[PDB]
Order: C-alpha cells, then sequence, then structure tokens
C-alpha cells in the first residue's frame, strides 16, 4: 500500500503541472494586448502572478525526488556490538 | 421613516457582532493562539461587514436622501455632545487618509480634461474587460465474519 | 452658530430663532421668504382650528406663540451614509492593524 | 489517508478556487474603496492560503517519508578463555 | 475487579505489516501463547446466566503432532492453518487427578467494563476425581468447549495485544472459526472497582489508538446482547 | 507422614496460653503469625454428603479449596502460587477474587454461606522436624474452642511424631478432644491436603 499513496502523490503532483504552467500562458497574453498606457496593470499582477507562482514551480522539483527517492531509497541490536567487543577479545588473545 | 430601515440595523448588529468576538480576542493576547483558526475566523467576520456594507448600497438612495437626522429626540442635555461627535460621525483622519487617496488620485486629473479624457477613462476600463474573456477562455484549458457481538453471543454459544 | 450673539443678544426663545439663520449663515431664499416678512416688518414699519390643521405641523408644531405670523405666511407657501463613512474608518484601523499584523 | 485527498483535493479545488477569485480581481462610494483592498487582502490572503496549502503540501509530501555464536560452543569456549585466561 | 475491552480484524495478507507494525508502533513484536477455553453449563438437569469455564496452555508437541509440526519456529504457525483446523480432534472431553485449571466471573457513554473476579487451581482426586466428573460433580455439566492461540505485543501502562485465532472441538468434529483473516485483543484488569478517574484515563490512552488504529481497521466495541455470559 | 491436625469444642482462650511453660523446653523459634476462616455453603437447590464446606488460611499468603463427598480440588487468590506462565498464556486475569466474595455475593441465590467461624493472629513455634503453630476460635455461641498444627520433614518418623503428640498431651491433665489421621484418595500425595481431612473430618463436618 506504498504504491496507492505515492500513486495519489504523483496524481496530485501532475495536478501541479497544470497548476504552475497555466501560470505561464497567463503571463503571455498580457504582453500581446500590451503596448498601452495602462498596460502596466497586468505588470503589477502578472509580474506578481508569475513571480508568485514561479515558486510553485519550485515545489514541483521536490515531488520527483520523492519518486526518485523510491529510486534513491532499546531499541538497539547493540547486542551484536557485544559481537564487536567479542571479536576484539578474541582479537586480543589471537 | 424606514419601517424596513431598522431591519438594516439588526443587520448592522449581526455585522457588529463580528467586532465583538474579534476585539475580545485582541485582549486575549499576549499569550499566542491558533493563527489559522482565528485569522480565518477574523477574516470571515470582516468580509460580512462589507456584505452588510453591500446590502447598504441597494439602500444607498436612503443614505443619499440620507433619511438623515430628523432622528435626535432625547434632549441629553449637554453630555450627548459626546454623542454629538458620536451622532456626528463625519470623517476621521481616515479623511487624512482620504486625501492620501486624493494624492494617490495623483494625476490625472481634473482639472485635466472635460469629457473626451473621461471617455478615454471609460474606454480605458472597458478594454481591461475584454482581456478577461480572453482569460477565462484559456483557463478552461487545463481545468467478513459476523459482527463480534454474535461471536460474543458465540461466547454466549449463539450460532 | 455665533457667540458674540448671546453675549449682547440675550437670546430668549422666538427671538432666538433669528440668531440661527444669521448665525449658521445658512438660509438663502425659501428661508428668506421668512425674510420677506421681517423685511416687510422693517419695510412695513415706515371652528377655524378646523380651517387650520397643518397637521404635519399641527401634530407637531403644537404650542408655538407666533410662528403664526410666519404661519399665515406659512398659509401662503405653496447622511445616514456619513455615520457609515466613519465606520468605514472603523475598517481602516482594522485594515492597517490587520496589515501590520501581516508583518 | 483518504482525508488528505478530501481536504487537499478541496485544496486542489482550492488551487482551483485560489486562481478563481484572485485573477478575478475585479475592475458605491465608501464600499468601492472597500472592495479594492478587500481583494488585496482576501485575494492575496487566499493566495497565501493556497501558498499555505502550497507549504502544507510542499513539506507534507515529506511526511510521505515515514548470528555467529555457533551456539554456546563459540560462546562458552571463549567465555572461559576470556575470564580463566583472565585470572589464572 | 472491573476490566474494560474492545476489538477488530483485517485480512491475512495485510497482517504482515500489522504484525511488524505492532512491532514498530508497540515497541514489541507479537508472541505466541496457546489458550483453550472450555465450557460447562451448571449441570443442565439441576433446576432449583454464566456457564462454567476452563483453560490451560500446553505441550507444543501436543498441539501440533505432525513431525513436531514440520520443524521448529515461533510465528511459523501463522500462515499454516485455516481449514487444516484440527491439530487435535479434542480427543473428546479429556480432563483421577485434574491438572492446573482456572476460571473467573464478569458481569455488565463511551466504553464497557465488566466486574471480573478471578481464581486458579492445582489438582483433583477421589470418588469422582477427574476434571469432567469434578466439574459436573461440582454441579456443573458441560455445555461446550473452545480453543485458540495468540500473538501479543507489550505496551505502556501494562498494556498487551494478542492477535488470535480460534477453533471449536465437539461431537461432530472440530473446526477453526479463525476463517477469513486474523483477530486481535487487548485489556486492562483494574483493581476491583478502581478509580474511575483512571477509568477516564483508561479510555483516552485507548482513544489515541482507537482513532489512530481507526483506518487500518476501525476501533469499535461489540454488542451487549452478545456480551452477557447468559445462555 | 508430613502432616496432621486437631480441634477442641471444650476450651477457653485462657487455656490457650498455658501449655507454653511445659512446651517451652522444645521451642527454639517463634515464626510469623497466621490467620483464618471457615464457612459452610448451603446450596439452595431442592432435594436430590449434601453439605458443602469451605475454609481459608493465611501463612505467608492464601489459597482455597473445597470437599464434598470425596471429590475435591485446590485453588488460589495468588499470582506467585500461580505459575506466572498461567499469565503467560495471558489466561490469568490478574484480577484475582475472594472465592468467598465470589460465592457469597455472586452466587447468593442458591448457595449462600450457611455458617461462619474462625480465629486470628496465630503464631509459630519450632518442634524439631515437625513445626507447631497455634490459634483459637470463637463461635456465635461465645468462645468455641482452640486449635493447633504440626508438619514433619521425615516421612518414616511420623509414627514417633504422632506418638509424641499425645505424650506431651497426656500431661494435659485435661479432658478429651480428638482427631482424624485419614487420607482421602488412597493416593494422598499432598502433605498440604491431608491435614485438611484431619481438619474437616475431626471438626466433625
Ligand atoms: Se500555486
Ligand atoms: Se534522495
Ligand atoms: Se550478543
Ligand atoms: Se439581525
Ligand atoms: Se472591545
Ligand atoms: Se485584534
Ligand atoms: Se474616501
Ligand atoms: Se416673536
Ligand atoms: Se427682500
Ligand atoms: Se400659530
Ligand atoms: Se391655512
Ligand atoms: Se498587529
Ligand atoms: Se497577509
Ligand atoms: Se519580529
Ligand atoms: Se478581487
Ligand atoms: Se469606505
Ligand atoms: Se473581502
Ligand atoms: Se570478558
Ligand atoms: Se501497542
Ligand atoms: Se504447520
Ligand atoms: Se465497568
Ligand atoms: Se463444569
Ligand atoms: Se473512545
Ligand atoms: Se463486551
Amino acid at each position: 500500500y506504498i504504491q496507492e499513496r505515492l500513486k495519489s502523490l504523483n496524481d496530485i503532483e501532475t495536478q501541479l503541472c497544470s497548476m504552475l504552467q497555466e501560470a505561464s500562458q497567463v503571463t503571455f497574453i498580457f504582453g500581446e494586448l500590451k503596448r498601452g498606457n495602462e498596460s502596466v496593470k497586468p505588470q503589477f499582477e502578472n509580474h506578481v502572478k508569475q513571480f508568485y507562482e514561479r515558486l510553485d514551480k519550485s515545489t514541483t522539483q521536490l515531488r520527483k525526488e520523492i519518486q526518485l527517492l523510491d529510486e534513491n531509497v532499546q531499541d538497539t541490536e547493540k547486542m551484536e556490538e557485544q559481537l564487536d567487543l567479542l571479536s576484539a577479545i578474541l582479537d586480543p588473545s589471537k | 421613516p424606514g419601517q424596513a430601515l431598522d431591519a438594516v440595523r439588526m443587520r448592522l448588529a449581526q455585522l457588529t457582532h463580528s467586532l465583538r468576538r474579534i476585539r475580545d480576542e485582541m485582549s486575549k493576547a499576549e499569550l499566542p493562539q491558533w493563527y489559522t483558526l482565528q485569522s480565518q475566523l477574523n477574516v470571515t467576520l470582516s468580509q460580512l461587514v462589507s456584505v452588510t456594507s453591500t446590502l447598504q448600497h441597494f439602500q444607498e438612495t436612503l443614505d443619499s436622501t440620507v433619511v438623515y437626522p430628523l432622528p435626535k429626540f432625547p434632549t441629553t442635555s449637554h453630555e450627548s455632545l459626546v454623542t454629538t461627535l458620536l451622532r456626528k460621525k463625519n470623517i476621521p483622519e481616515v479623511d487624512e487618509w482620504m486625501k492620501y487617496v486624493r494624492e494617490t488620485s495623483g494625476v490625472t486629473t481634473a482639472l485635466l480634461k472635460d469629457e473626451e479624457i473621461e471617455k478615454l477613462l471609460q474606454q480605458d476600463r472597458e478594454i481591461t474587460n475584454w482581456a478577461r474573456t480572453t482569460f477565462r477562455n484559456e483557463y478552461g484549458k487545463h481545468d467478513p465474519f459476523n459482527v463480534d457481538d454474535v461471536l460474543k453471543f458465540t461466547f454466549t454459544g449463539e450460532k | 452658530p455665533e457667540w458674540i450673539q448671546v453675549f449682547g443678544l440675550r437670546t430668549e426663545n422666538v427671538l432666538d430663532y433669528f440668531a440661527e439663520s444669521p448665525f449658521f449663515d445658512k438660509t438663502s431664499n425659501n428661508q428668506v421668504i421668512k425674510m420677506q416678512r421681517q423685511f416687510s416688518q422693517l419695510n412695513d414699519p415706515n371652528e377655524e382650528e378646523f380651517a387650520y390643521v397643518d397637521p404635519a405641523r399641527r401634530q407637531i408644531l403644537f404650542k408655538y406663540p407666533m410662528y403664526m405670523q410666519l404661519e399665515e405666511e406659512l398659509m401662503k407657501l405653496d447622511i445616514f451614509k456619513i455615520v457609515q463613512s466613519r465606520l468605514m474608518s472603523t475598517s481602516y484601523h482594522l485594515n492597517s492593524t490587520l496589515e501590520s499584523l501581516y508583518d | 489517508q483518504a482525508l488528505y485527498e478530501k481536504l487537499e483535493q478541496t485544496r486542489t479545488i482550492l488551487s482551483v478556487k485560489l486562481a478563481e477569485l484572485i485573477n478575478m480581481t475585479t475592475i458605491s462610494e465608501l464600499a468601492v474603496a472597500t472592495t479594492s483592498v478587500m481583494m488585496v487582502n482576501n485575494q492575496t490572503m487566499q493566495l497565501i492560503k493556497n501558498v499555505q496549502d502550497l507549504l502544507i503540501l510542499t513539506r507534507s509530501i515529506k511526511e510521505k517519508w515515514l548470528f555467529d555464536e555457533k551456539q554456546i560452543e563459540e560462546l562458552l569456549d571463549n567465555c572461559i578463555e576470556t575470564f580463566v585466561a583472565e585470572k589464572t | 475487579v472491573q476490566q474494560l475491552s474492545l476489538f477488530g480484524s483485517i485480512g491475512d495478507d495485510g497482517y504482515d505489516l500489522l504484525i511488524s507494525t505492532l512491532t514498530t508502533i508497540s515497541g514489541n513484536p507479537p508472541l505466541l501463547y496457546n489458550s483453550l477455553c472450555t465450557v460447562w453449563k451448571p449441570n443442565p438437569s439441576y433446576d432449583v446466566p454464566n456457564r462454567i469455564k476452563l483453560s490451560k496452555e500446553v505441550p507444543f508437541s501436543y498441539l501440533i503432532d505432525e513431525t513436531m509440526m514440520d520443524k521448529p519456529l515461533n510465528f511459523r504457525i501463522l500462515k499454516s492453518f485455516t481449514n487444516d483446523k484440527i491439530p487435535l480432534n479434542y480427543a473428546m472431553t479429556r480432563n483421577e487427578s485434574c491438572s492446573p485449571w482456572s476460571l473467573q466471573i464478569s458481569d455488565i457513554r463511551s466504553v464497557s467494563m465488566q466486574t471480573i473476579a478471578e481464581t486458579i487451581i492445582l489438582s483433583s482426586a477421589g470418588k469422582n476425581s477427574s476434571v469432567s466428573s469434578l466439574m459436573n460433580g461440582l454441579g456443573y455439566v458441560f455445555e461446550f468447549q473452545y480453543l485458540t492461540i495468540g500473538v501479543k505485543f507489550f505496551m505502556k501502562h501494562g498494556l498487551i495485544l494478542e492477535l488470535q485465532k480460534i477453533w471449536q472441538i465437539e461431537e461432530a468434529g472440530n473446526s477453526q472459526i479463525t476463517s477469513g483473516g486474523f483477530l486481535l485483543k487487548a485489556y486492562i484488569n483494574v483493581s476491583r472497582g478502581t478509580d474511575i478517574d483512571r477509568i477516564n484515563y483508561t479510555e483516552t490512552a485507548l482513544m489515541n489508538l482507537k482513532k489512530e488504529l481507526q483506518g487500518y481497521i476501525e476501533l469499535s466495541v461489540p454488542d451487549r446482547q452478545s456480551m452477557d455470559s447468559r445462555v | 507422614g508430613k502432616s496432621a491436625v486437631i480441634f477442641v469444642e471444650r476450651a477457653t482462650p485462657a487455656t490457650l496460653t498455658e501449655l507454653k511453660d511445659a512446651l517451652s523446653n522444645s521451642i527454639l523459634s517463634v515464626r510469623d503469625p497466621w490467620s483464618i476462616d471457615f464457612r459452610t455453603y448451603r446450596c439452595s437447590i431442592k432435594n436430590l454428603s449434601k453439605l458443602m464446606y469451605s475454609i481459608t488460611f493465611h501463612h505467608h499468603g492464601r489459597q482455597t479449596v473445597l470437599i464434598k463427598d470425596n471429590s475435591a480440588m485446590v485453588t488460589t487468590a495468588a499470582a506467585a502460587d500461580i505459575p506466572p506462565a498461567l499469565v503467560f498464556n495471558g489466561s490469568s486475569t490478574g484480577v484475582p477474587e475472594s472465592i468467598d466474595t465470589i460465592l457469597s455475593s455472586k452466587l447468593s441465590n442458591i448457595w449462600m454461606q450457611r455458617q461462619l467461624i474462625k480465629g486470628d493472629a496465630g503464631e509459630t513455634l519450632i518442634l524439631d522436624g515437625l513445626t507447631v503453630r497455634l490459634v483459637n476460635l470463637f463461635s456465635s455461641t461465645g468462645f468455641k474452642g482452640l486449635l493447633i498444627e504440626l508438619q514433619a520433614d521425615e516421612a518414616g518418623e511420623f509414627e514417633t511424631k504422632i506418638a509424641g503428640i499425645e505424650g506431651h498431651l497426656a500431661e494435659i491433665r485435661a479432658k478429651e478432644y480428638k482427631t482424624s489421621s485419614d487420607s482421602l484418595g488412597p493416593d494422598t500425595s499432598n502433605e498440604i491436603c491431608d491435614l485438611a481431612y484431619q481438619y474437616v473430618r475431626a471438626l466433625e463436618l
């Protein structure tokens, strides 16, 4: 059940690529209707729009390293460290 | 005078009740609590002030005709002078901040043009409008075993 | 209004009416139709209670001794937003205190 | 967690709601000075709200992290020559 | 002594996790203790309710008799038995000396706690000596018999959880009701009528797990009509 | 021959302290104090030995048992005297019960306790190879008696031990009270169990 939850996890992750990217075609048409006196309206917004949401494309670079982390990835057993001292005392006499 | 004007005031009381809780939470400092909850519970209570601020603009003909102070009966002999700046309303520094709205009004401005400059203000807004039907149009783009009782009834033997 | 008035005026009641129009300096013409009477007071100087009721003024004006003179010339006759603009200012102190909260 | 789906897909609907009323930033006297910082705060509020649901879901993608003994032979054979080769 | 309890279940396959997720979350892994609870009515023909109960834990060679149960192990009995359910037919009633045997009594708005007062035993002998005879000879004759195993994980505040599976042995042959998956159990047997403010702190340590445990399988307590020892 | 016991229906608590002086030659050590009870469970059932009998004894802890018509078994209220392995099956309640709070209060409809008597704060003294502990009883009838015990290490010396009991008891210069030496099962495996038959049988119950 590690697959369904990382399945919804890249199934919400691809809903961010339709999220940060629509923050592209949002900035584009603001330069076409542009060339006007006040055409700097969308410049306080769009440029606050793709300045703001372009750090939501930062959060889209952390997702795949998590699914590349599936590629990349009292209470002790230290009783076996008494295997470690053990080998040493057999090492001292041997 | 305003048989329904009082039902507007009870809706000023519903919105004023947004202040009640808010300000008694202010004093609820300085020990820190629930930013998400309160912030959202402060924002939400603020909005409605504007929406009762809205339901007033439909009645805006009676704040213009103004219905105004035919209203003061009491004869509160002097001490209502504080009810007089209180009845008085008028504008606070917020007015000092209204001229900051006047220098933000900046320029502009009339005396500036008469008309055809204004008709270039309205023809200036209306073109911000069409850019939005080009906007919404590109937006829709990506949009079994028996319940343990009977088993304890099976600890009662029941089959 | 005006203070140098009552200092030498000695207001009283119905002679304190004029100390208003003249004090506030707001009465123009149709309050000056009551200036045609005191200007024909100075220019001149050189039952029927069922034939009466104003009742806007008869169910209000009640007991006045002479508005009568202006009542016969009243026989011949013919901002709840600004209390809410300082409660707009109640919004700004929450606007800047909410804004200074934002920092 | 099917409720991270119901809230953060209502947060997805919130990214959907957050782009909705924000760009929606619109083009009375007292109340039309009102609505103009009403969306500077409540468009950008809800903007730090899906910015907060950006962080909530940015670092809550991170909470998706979550013998030679030879029996007693090599035990008691070296459990003597330890201590009786210790004192003797 | 008033004790309180509740339970739930999950598939056999997603019991691989839960077993070492009762190792991760409990701080102790499940451990095997065999428990066979047997019944006796009072002698049903008396005529002048709680039926008689009994228990024991037993030679590991005697439970599973086939090649010492196919070599040794601890949790290897987990994946082995579903419809194979008879390790022993019960050898009928079994039991003239009785061996160690024990019992207790428990009688009946968040949770439910029965007053449970207990006891133990050693051995029997004489005219009617045996366990079946000194059972109906005590005036209580057999109604039924039951059995199980368990895997328990130690916890804070003397809390323990034993995942279990049961069988029923009788006249028509014995078969395990563990069918369909695995079971679990946990309890706290209080000092008799112990402080209820520990009966409000007994629930809330269990509410952690109840709505923490809710969602691997829900945390809920079973019906009372089925609770009473009544027959 | 590791056990035996006896009682008296004629005696007083003021005849209880006396035998010390002439038995003070054999007493090396005074060990810890016992306590006790005894009661009869009368089944309320109709018709059909019909008298159910109960008892309890604390010397470094307690445990209980019952005997009716030559069929008996042993029990406990204790966790130590109960293998911890009994609780290892988890089978153990850990919520141990008075058996007399089990039968009297739970079972009140049919078998309610039909008799009660006992005596308290017993003591010990050491008779070589067979201990001797002593305590007195009090009925509803006023003072109802006295009672004492002995337990032998060696089995074969049990003939000289039962011979030595009445020889220091002939010096009693007092009037008869008797006992039973019998064993329930021809087995009689418990030096713990076989003085309880010399108890209930010699209490004439
Ligand atoms: Se975003
Ligand atoms: Se990684
Ligand atoms: Se070790
Ligand atoms: Se209201
Ligand atoms: Se306040
Ligand atoms: Se506040
Ligand atoms: Se303003
Ligand atoms: Se007058
Ligand atoms: Se005039
Ligand atoms: Se008048
Ligand atoms: Se008139
Ligand atoms: Se603030
Ligand atoms: Se903010
Ligand atoms: Se700060
Ligand atoms: Se907006
Ligand atoms: Se306003
Ligand atoms: Se708003
Ligand atoms: Se060592
Ligand atoms: Se646990
Ligand atoms: Se097996
Ligand atoms: Se309970
Ligand atoms: Se029984
Ligand atoms: Se609960
Ligand atoms: Se239950």
